[PDB]
């Protein structure tokens, strides 16, 4: 089990394929949305360097 | 006697510490607890030491508000967006500049003579563009472009390096295409620096084909239309409409693609390519007088209708193309006997004018995205939390590890 | 008249349908011989009238395609590979009566 | 909303985050983290066998 | 100024808590309540009186 779990720990595709519970995917989307908000504001903050 | 495995593994684990605890305690707990903290504080120092050297190449530190990596901020935002959501639900709200025109037109020429003539496969004989190719252009020295966002170290002024770089893009172009078509929406990310490059993102969408010949898979033209939605459904997209110059406007597909996107031309500029083919056939100056006035094109594109011309040889260097373009436009009756002054026609005016319109749209619309994404998160968190009150914060890495421990337990 | 399929310059929107009717009056003739005039200053991927003869003459019994501006194949203005394939006929989504150079 | 656990959880989470960014943790950002570089250098000194 | 940079920033937590509490009382009891300061209430009462 330890050998297999370590293989799964490295096997991202199976982890994605196995972990499809619709809440972690929503949680993953929320993280991406949060990252984009930072990335959106970072560029927008860079636009505001004019004044 | 009831169980012996637990005793053995625990006893050997206790032996491992007695001999090596003086090294394991430092590595296993002390280092790891500090490891995360030093990432924020001490890696900061090493990042800044190199970053400052990189900024000096950018000149951002030397000059206030002027930095070549400043435009790279724009691309970083889109790269996350494409990874987060590559579908129309998000892509349709992302500002961009697209190259739209007949496939025959050689529409990509508007970008080839800037940086891409050296690293992008071109020439006649076959359809070249297979999927949207986005090029991040930035004022700077010659520097090998990023290929699929991958670092490269090549000399952009020597053929041996450029030929290998042309191969790299071609591999992405064809690999993006699957059976049943010849075109794919999967995009290719390029970021190049060099002289004459403007700060903007220009995307060479695959050329539209009126009819799907037997030399192309049946779904080629339908797929291009769907890919054309990158601008047809994008109020933040700027469209460069390319008329194949040798043939007349009523025949061309691009007329309908853009006029259904913005019939007022507010989101587009009309550009003509291969105008010099007017003098390799019986030229019509009166037809060119209708071209500049947009009587010939229904999208009523705004701005000066720039024209791109070239020798037609697929080996002409960027510098050779620029010199050929200036001499031809300043003397050809196509523009000298009509109201198309060469200094407005020249491609370098389009690049500046496109860069001017690029930042106009980006600053105006980008702030709307911040409110949209924030509203999205609140609506998603409200429903997600209500249906899953237990998990206020979850990640697929946290989900796996809990199972990993749970299974072992 | 040549097919436009889109109306520009203030022209009445009915022009493309009128053109198609004028041309189908003959292209729908079972015994007619159809000569498709192809602009050779463009790649083969741009062909406005192929789709019509491919429906009115899918059997290659009337339609002959002729390539204009053949000098642009010499100059590489138009893709030579697609020109060779249209000469051989690999690019037609239909049977064709023949092919000639203009 | 009345007599609903979800509202209590949301209020608790907001207050907890505000406390997490409060002065209690703000001070540590200016008194502990900036010496993690010295801690890392001391870790490097400890792993070297010269002292042993 | 060191104390300034160290401590002034966290005064935002209590400001946000106060705004949250006031807006919470409003949402629960005064969803129509706005920045009804010395001017707005006076104007509304004046208009009602005149009508
Ligand atoms: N005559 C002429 N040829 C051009 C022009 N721009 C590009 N070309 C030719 O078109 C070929 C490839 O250009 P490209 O931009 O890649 O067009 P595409 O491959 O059809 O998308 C090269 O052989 C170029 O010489 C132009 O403005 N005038
Ligand atoms: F000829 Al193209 F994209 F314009 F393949
Ligand atoms: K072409
Ligand atoms: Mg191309």
């Amino acid at each position: 089990v330890k050998e297999v779990l370590e293989d799964f720990a490295e096997d991202g595709e199976k982890k994605i394929k196995l972990l499809t519970g619709k809440r972690v995917q929503l949680a993953e989307d929320l993280k991406k949305v949060r990252e984009i908000q930072e990335k959106l504001d970072a560029f927008i903050e860079a636009l505001h360097q004019e004044k | 006697a009831t169980d012996r495995g637990s005793e053995s593994d625990k006893h050997f684990r206790k032996v491992s510490d007695k001999e090596k605890i003086d090294q394991l305690q430092e590595e296993l707990l002390h280092t790891q607890l500090k490891y995360q903290r030093i990432l924020e504080r001490l890696e900061k120092e090493n990042k800044e030491l190199r970053k400052l050297v990189l900024q000096k190449d950018d000149k951002g530190i030397h000059h206030r508000k002027l930095k070549k990596s400043l435009i790279d901020m724009y691309s970083e935002v889109l790269d996350v967006l494409s990874d987060y959501d590559a579908s129309y639900n998000t892509q349709d709200h992302l500002p961009r500049v697209v190259v739209v025109g007949d496939q025959s037109a050689g529409k990509t020429s508007v970008l080839e003579m800037i940086a891409q003539a050296r690293i992008f496969p071109r020439g006649s004989g076959e359809m070249m563009t297979r999927s949207p190719v986005k090029v991040t252009l930035s004022e700077g020295p010659h520097h090998v472009a990023l290929f699929k966002d991958s670092s490269r170290e090549f000399d952009l002024t020597k053929e041996e390096d450029l030929a290998a770089l042309r191969h790299e893009i071609e591999l992405r172009m064809r690999k993006n295409v699957k059976e049943g078509c010849t075109v794919s929406p999967e995009t290719i990310s390029l970021n190049v620096k060099g002289p004459g490059l403007q700060r903007m993102v220009l995307v060479d969408l695959p050329g539209v084909i009126n009819t799907v010949t037997s030399g192309m898979a049946p779904d080629t033209k339908e797929t291009i239309f769907s890919i054309s939605k990158a601008y047809m459904q994008n109020p933040n997209a700027i469209i460069l409409c390319i008329q194949d110059g040798s043939v007349d406007a009523e025949r061309s597909i691009v007329t309908d693609l853009v006029s259904q996107m913005d019939p007022h031309g507010r989101r587009t500029i009309f550009v003509l390519t291969k105008v010099d083919l007017a003098e390799k056939n019986v030229a019509s100056p009166s037809r060119i007088q209708q071209i500049i006035e947009g009587k010939l094109f229904p999208m009523k594109a705004l701005g000066y209708f720039a024209v791109v011309t070239g020798k037609g040889n697929s080996s002409e260097s960027i510098e050779a193309i620029r010199e050929y373009e200036e001499e031809f436009f300043q003397n050809s009756k196509l523009l000298k006997t009509s109201m198309l002054k060469a200094h407005q026609v020249t491609t370098r005016n389009l690049s500046l004018a496109v860069s001017d319109c690029f930042w106009k749209m980006v600053r105006e619309s980008v702030e709307q995205q911040a409110d949209s994404f924030k509203a999205t998160r609140f609506n998603l968190e409200t429903e997600w939390k209500n249906n899953y009150p237990r998990l206020r914060e979850l990640d697929r890495n946290e989900l796996f590890e809990k199972a990993k421990n749970e299974i072992l337990d």
